Formats: C-alpha cells, structure tokens, sequence
C-alpha cells in the first residue's frame, strides 16, 4: 500500500450478516409501530 | 460404565410452534 497505486489501493470492508431466525428479533428497521387491531381483516408486519 | 439411553433426549429443533401434527 502507497498513495500513487486502483486495484494495489487499500479498502476498508464492512460485511453486514443478518439473521433471520425464529427466535425474537433484536435489531430492527426505524418504522414506526402502531396499535393492534383484532377481529377486523388486516395488512401486517410483525418483525419483518 | 455404560447404559442404554432409550429414547430419551429430544428436544425443541426451533422456536417455532407446530401441534397436533408429525414433522421431519
């Protein structure tokens, strides 16, 4: 590595692994929650 | 020693329900 090298230039990596288990989850977009609505037909995200 | 274990030693492979159902 020196300044004046593409391909010979140095990288910074960063590899984001997620998992998608069946467990509960524990890192989450930003959106908003809301309220629940029962008995009524519904669009729903729990989790993802 | 040793012993036979039976068929103990099962357990939950995931932490998802299922009931009244046979799976593989």
């Amino acid at each position: 590595f020196q300044p004046t090298n593409v391909g010979y230039q140095p990288y910074r990596v960063v590899v984001l692994s997620f998992e998608l288990l069946h467990a509960p989850a524990t890192v989450c977009g930003p959106k908003k929650s809301t309220n629940l609505v029962k008995n009524k037909c519904v669009n729903f995200n729990f989790n993802g | 020693a040793y012993t036979n274990s039976f068929t103990r030693g099962v357990y939950y492979p995931d932490k998802v329900f299922r009931s009244s159902v046979l799976h593989s």
